RNA sequence: CAUCUAAGGCUAAAUACCGGCACGAGACCGAUAGUCAACAAGUACCGUAAGGGAAAGUUGAAAAGAACUUUGAAGAGAGAGUUCAAGAGGGCGUGAAACCGUUAAGAGGUAAACGGGUGGGGUCCGCGCAGUCCGCCCGGAGGAUUCAACCCGGCGGCGGGUCCGGCCGUGUCGGCGGCCCGGCGGAUCUUUCCCGC
RNA sequence: GGGGACCGUCCCCCGACCGGCGACCGGCCGCCGCCGGGCGCAUUUCCACCGCGGCGGUGCGCCGCGACCGGCUCCGGGACG
RNA sequence: CGGCGACGUCGGCUACCCACCCGACCCGUCUUGAAACACGGACCAAGGAGUCUAACACGUGCGCGAGUCGGGGGCUCGCACGAAAGCCGCCGUGGCGCAAUGAAGGUGAAGGCCGGCGCGCUCGCCGGCCGAGGUGGGAUCCCGAGGCCUCUCCAGUCCGCCGAGGGCGCACCACCGGCCCGUCUCGCCCGCCGCGCCGGGGAGGUGGAGCACGAGCGCACGUGUUAGGACCCGAAAGAUGG
RNA sequence: CGACCUGGGUAUAGGGGCGAAAGACUAAUCGAACCAUCUAGUAGCUGGUUCCCUCCGAAGUUUCCCUCAGGAUAGCUGGC
RNA sequence: UGGGCCACUUUUGGUAAGCAGAACUGGCGCUGCGGGAUGAACCGAACGCCGGGUUAAGGCGCCCGAUGCCGACGCUCAUCA
RNA sequence: CCCCGCGGACGCUACGCCGCGACGAGUAGGAGGGCCGCUGCGGUGAGCCUUGAAGCCUAGGGCGCGGGCCCGGGUGGAGCCGCCGCAGGUGCAGAUCUUGGUGGUAGUAGCAAAUAUUCAAACGAGAACUUUGAAGGCCGAAGUGGAGAAGGGUUCCAUGU
RNA sequence: AAUGCCUCGUCAUCUAAUUAGUGACGCGCAUGAAGGAUGAACGAGAUUCCCACUGUCCCUACCUACUAUCCAGCGAAAC
RNA sequence: GAGCAGAAGGGCAAAAGCUCGCUUGAUCUUGAUUUUCAGUACGAAUACAGACCGUGAAAGCGGGGCCUCACGAUCCUUCU
RNA sequence: CUAAUAGGGAACGUGAGCUGGGUUUAGACCGUCGUGAGACAGGUUAGUUUUACCCUACUGAUGAUGUGUUGUUGCCAUGGU
């Protein structure tokens, strides 16, 4: 809406809110990222450090397929199966333990951060840190590599 | 004429809420009312409150709910936001909670009812408790936002620790002079 | 010029870009006249299936993908062999072939 | 190791469309706008040429477009007439401002004009011109039922152990009740009764 | 592959207790109110007129005057220490 | 409390003309400074200049919420409106968010207390519990000795208000610990179908846009910056083809 | 009476022509014609920038810049 | 916004400057009003629209509000006071 | 335990109403409010209107701090407006602004290069300028004469206005 | 010297009087050889003097034509 | 009142000056801080900490010059 | 020559008053400088001097206001000198 905008106010005002002395024009400075090195440098380098220069090695033809890797922590594990399946587990009588397999929830890695509830569990992933594959030990699990 | 300076005489701050939500402009009326009308400052907490915006009332998580409700001394109180209250599916064991917010999530909602636990709107809580007594007054993370990563010093000062905005992130946006002692400085 | 913190920007609008641009008023018109050739199409082939002939069961290539299954192109010659249909009497029945497929597995 | 088989050829569909033919529509513009062009407009006109390129819509319902008389050489007038209207008369709907003529009022040697304060005059306004209305009571002089209270009927408001139902909210049991005689789901278990290895 | 069992939500019912009839409604009662029709036909009630009537409110067609009270202010007399 | 009221007067500070007293230089613009011997402006009418798209950032409003979003497609008499609206759910592919760090190979975020033991060697095997530590502030909330009452007292029956102190402490802030990735220094152990120029682990500093019981996604609006003709008008020029 | 004057017909075309040479002339245009287009070329420079009331209310300073008629930056301002 | 300028005092260059350059506070710029006849900067004082009272700086022959006090004490004659 | 009286003002668009205290300069600039204004769209006003819409004019009556608005009178002759939302090509004194129109200047500058006209008559409403006659002059054959080329294109010739 | 700052160079001649002219001199700021130095004729070329001539002047006056001026008609522009 | 490399100022006497002896702390590292300052960078500097050393009997002192100046981003190249 | 041949101001008075000799465009020559284009408070030569009819000022020319109209003869405020 037109209507609710700054120019509805500024009708009678000569300079448009701009200034009588510096006036409204066309591109003091520069246009885009211009003078970044030279007249800008202090923006540039206050607030995108980094900017200017290379670092590390280039890869030409990235495939960011190959490198497709979705990770899930432990905290969030026991939510790719059902409630039904995690109050069976508890209340069964013997060892029996679910299977958990996060490749057919979409991921590939299992991540250990925050904790498991007191109940075995197998685990099924193509990746496992280190301490994701302890923390399930501790809860009586098992973790097993797919391909 | 006088010697003051008159660029503080008008104090900034919500006296109504922006929001045209007539659910609550009702309820902002009725704790208008009981805040002027008793000597509660439950209430006073609970009215600025409702005049805040979406970013001064976030939402607060099942497990942070839980997390200050088993605080010793506060069994049998009721838990009181003025906001949305959230799902925490990081959490396994919902207690019994007497519980009062503006709104609750669906899946957080049929968490707490299985759980043997009640929820109330801010109209019944005026009716249960009207002077707020016995009752924990929470709030979410209030610089749980992406923006507070932003904001503080500038990215590239000393000792300064916030994000800076880059479109993309990778090794070619903003990791080069300024960043490392071999591109020029780090600091 | 640049005015506090920000994000740097970078445009792709240097290159005279409104003389090339694809306003989508047509969009409801063309969805209505794909959906008009393909009622005349399941019309025309009356008892054939309206969707056209059946594909093969698919493996996507990549690993991002692989765990996932879809439909191709058209079943392998080897496939049409081991369920001894000629393959140029399948197209005729609704099969399609896909010549350039192997099976290696 | 994988993958294809160049240096020959054809092939519809999905796709594009500010030119063309024929259509439909619009939170667009409304005659200095919208196409340059609402009209004998790429016209008139300009330039040797390439090329440049306007302005310009509206009487009235109907011409019923002012017969006739009179002055003038005529343009132009005065009468008359048509019309609801010519205070609509062929560039004619409305008809602003700048500017001009005339009439009326007022004023005038410090250029006009302006702000504040009064005064004088003038045009108008005030149903101005013997200046409010209405509540109760008192007194006088008249009418009308019927005033209250009782009877009948109708309709409402409030209350009632639910007086009686119909309920509703929450639990409470047999589940009689559904995979035949009720559904939808579950990453929960199975032929150890049944169709492909 | 089916078909089953179980679990979670449901469903309409057969029924009781629980809180209430609620802003979900009816019937009976009780009280109250209104309306219509009778009766009541005059020390009641109501209607209109008059008084240069009284009490209240508002306000005087215009132009004026006075009085006391209170606020602010500028002055002037008298007396005491 | 007084006077006066219809063809002459009564009221109308507004509005028309005139008179007088006081005040009063022509606006716009640039500028330290304009009445300027600074520029533009004879007059009137109509036209006439921060817009739209895209991308960000922050704020605000709305829905859902560890999710969110169908925008591309498809299904609905194919169409007045309707080119709308509705629906899809094995259409959520995908985008953004839910994990960071390193150039990279890669790696990738849980602690606290109670016990027996090696030697409780700054320490390795377990048990049991609880589930992101602690300090100082901290709205609010909780307990609360003692008070406030009645025609009066020996003696408590029910709750209300004030209340010194004490307690649990939201968000947030400061600080101290802890955890993940990079990199240094030190050092000792452990694992095996591959005994390896193999793999893993520890302590102490330090680099990170991290963790430490999520806050995001979509839509709308506003402001600011930017690319576009880019608030409007304005060169001297350059190029192509005639 | 001459390197004379002049009609018409021809030829030379734009970074080209033609010049007894003045940067002269080349259709009132020449130290690079004219026409259309790229093109709404760019401008740190000049001019303009349209209703009302209410509230708050500056700076001509720091640092860096082929910076000195301009920006970035801090400062001063407003809003939430 | 990033052209500043002015005044008391301190202060550098210059013969000096309504010159050039600093320090400090205030001001003008952005500010009207009373006074200085007149005037960006001086003196007083800062401002919504008004009535009454009183002042500031400055004034009280006349212009022009106010000495039209029986004001006090002296000094001074100028043919450029 | 109100009752000889059966009765007892207003209020509270809560985005409303009420009370008390202090304060009020402002360029550049920022923000808020606008029952300020323009055009169009969705709703709504059982809205207005040929018994007169829009527009325009007005020594008419008023309202608002103001932007502006309402009403009377006239003209006009067919449409228009209020409120709740929505959306803009939405407000002018300037730009040596664009287009159009109009002033003062001003009945002014001016209608002065190449010697020159006069008398009578005719037609005619009308004669310094037309025609005829008479007179005085000029071009003076390198013409103010007689004919062509280029160019123009009907200007040629009669009659009429 | 159209080439010399100093410079109105110095001397002679021209005049009553000459920053002018001509003739002469030359350590010439900074002359000079395909251009130097001369030389008749020629020149809408620059300069000095003389005779004659004159309103250029002393020192202005008068006359003629067309205007301006006034009138009838017509009738702008700059600003 | 000398000298301490140089401009000047400060500092210094069994010193910081002069002469000898032995040496390489002018080495390898991570952070913090000061100066300019926007509290960005460079340069320079201060105090630590971890190595490996030098010197001295030792306490200690030393990671350049008694202190205040003596110097240089991205991209590219070269070496380790 | 003369009594004397004093010094100055008025936008270094006075260009819609003139003139255009000088300086100060474009042509050209010389000297010096420069590789060159070209330069020279060095010399030389040739080189468009536009408009008033507006307001005021001034110069002259009619008139205008008051004594009823109109005329004759006069006075002198003031200004010049
Ligand atoms: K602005
Ligand atoms: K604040
Ligand atoms: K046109
Ligand atoms: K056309
Ligand atoms: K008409
Ligand atoms: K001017
Ligand atoms: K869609
Ligand atoms: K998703
Ligand atoms: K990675
Ligand atoms: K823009
Ligand atoms: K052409
Ligand atoms: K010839
Ligand atoms: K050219
Ligand atoms: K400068
Ligand atoms: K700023
Ligand atoms: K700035
Ligand atoms: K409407
Ligand atoms: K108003
Ligand atoms: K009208
Ligand atoms: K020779
Ligand atoms: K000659
Ligand atoms: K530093
Ligand atoms: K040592
Ligand atoms: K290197
Ligand atoms: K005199
Ligand atoms: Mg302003
Ligand atoms: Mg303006
Ligand atoms: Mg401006
Ligand atoms: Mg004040
Ligand atoms: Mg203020
Ligand atoms: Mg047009
Ligand atoms: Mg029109
Ligand atoms: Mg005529
Ligand atoms: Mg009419
Ligand atoms: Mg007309
Ligand atoms: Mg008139
Ligand atoms: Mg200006
Ligand atoms: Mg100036
Ligand atoms: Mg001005
Ligand atoms: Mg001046
Ligand atoms: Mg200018
Ligand atoms: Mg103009
Ligand atoms: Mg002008
Ligand atoms: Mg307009
Ligand atoms: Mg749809
Ligand atoms: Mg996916
Ligand atoms: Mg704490
Ligand atoms: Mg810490
Ligand atoms: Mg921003
Ligand atoms: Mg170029
Ligand atoms: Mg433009
Ligand atoms: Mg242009
Ligand atoms: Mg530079
Ligand atoms: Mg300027
Ligand atoms: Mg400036
Ligand atoms: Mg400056
Ligand atoms: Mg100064
Ligand atoms: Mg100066
Ligand atoms: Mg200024
Ligand atoms: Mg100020
Ligand atoms: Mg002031
Ligand atoms: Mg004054
Ligand atoms: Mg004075
Ligand atoms: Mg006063
Ligand atoms: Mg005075
Ligand atoms: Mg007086
Ligand atoms: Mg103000
Ligand atoms: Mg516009
Ligand atoms: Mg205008
Ligand atoms: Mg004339
Ligand atoms: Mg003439
Ligand atoms: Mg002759
Ligand atoms: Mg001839
Ligand atoms: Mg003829
Ligand atoms: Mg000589
Ligand atoms: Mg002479
Ligand atoms: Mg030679
Ligand atoms: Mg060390
Ligand atoms: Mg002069
Ligand atoms: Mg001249
Ligand atoms: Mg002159
Ligand atoms: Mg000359
Ligand atoms: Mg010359
Ligand atoms: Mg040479
Ligand atoms: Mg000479
Ligand atoms: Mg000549
Ligand atoms: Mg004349
Ligand atoms: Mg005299």
């Amino acid at each position: 809406p037109s209507r609710l905008r700054k120019t509805r106010k500024l009708r009678g005002h000569v300079s448009h809110g701009h200034g009588r002395i510096g006036k409204h024009r066309k591109h003091p400075g520069g246009r885009g990222n211009a003078g970044g090195l030279h007249h800008h440098r202090i923006n540039f380098d206050k607030y995108h450090p980094g900017y200017f220069g290379k670092v590390g090695m280039k890869h030409y033809h990235l495939k960011r397929n190959q490198s497709f890797c979705p990770t899930v922590n432990l905290d969030k594990l026991w939510t790719l199966v059902s409630e039904q399946t995690r109050v069976n587990a508890a209340k069964n009588k013997t060892g029996a333990a679910p299977i958990i397999d996060v490749v057919r929830s979409g991921y590939y890695k299992v991540l250990g951060k925050g904790k498991l509830p007191k109940q075995p569990v197998i685990v099924k992933a193509k990746f496992f840190s280190r301490r994701a594959e302890e923390k399930i030990k501790s809860v009586g699990g098992a973790c097993v590599l797919v391909a | 004429g006088v010697d003051i300076r008159h660029n503080k005489d008008r104090k900034v701050r919500r006296k109504e809420p922006k929001s045209q939500d007539i659910y609550l402009r009702l309820l902002v009326k009725l704790y208008r009312f009981l805040a002027r009308r008793t000597n509660s400052t439950f209430n006073q907490v609970v009215l600025k409150r409702l005049f805040m915006s979406r970013t001064n009332r976030p939402p607060l998580s099942l497990s942070r709910m839980i997390r200050k409700m088993k605080l010793p001394g506060r069994e049998n109180k009721t838990a009181v936001v003025v906001g949305t209250i959230t799902d925490d599916v990081r959490v396994q064991e919902v207690p019994k909670l007497k519980v009062c917010a503006l709104r609750v999530t669906s899946r957080a909602r049929s968490r707490i009812l299985r759980a043997g636990g009640k929820i109330l709107t801010f109209d019944q809580l005026a009716l249960d408790s009207p002077k707020g007594c016995g009752t924990v007054l929470l709030s979410g993370p209030r610089k749980g936002r992406e923006v507070y990563r932003h904001f503080g010093k500038a990215p590239g000062t000393p000792h300064s620790h916030t994000k800076p905005y880059v479109r993309s992130k990778g090794r070619k946006f903003e990791r080069a002079r300024g960043r490392r002692a071999s591109r020029g400085y780090k600091n | 010029a640049p005015s506090r913190n920000g994000m740097v920007l970078k445009p792709h609008f240097h290159k005279d870009w409104q003389r090339r641009v694809a306003t989508w008023f047509n969009q409801p018109a063309r969805k209505i006249r794909r959906r008009k050739a393909r009622q005349a199409k399941a019309r025309r082939i009356a008892p054939r299936p309206a969707s056209g002939p059946i594909r093969p069961i698919v493996r996507c290539p990549t690993v991002r993908y692989h765990t996932k299954v879809r439909a191709g192109r058209g079943f392998s010659l080897e496939e049409l062999r081991v369920a001894g249909i000629h393959k140029k009497v399948a197209r005729t029945i609704g099969i399609s072939v896909d010549p350039r497929r192997r099976n290696k597995s």
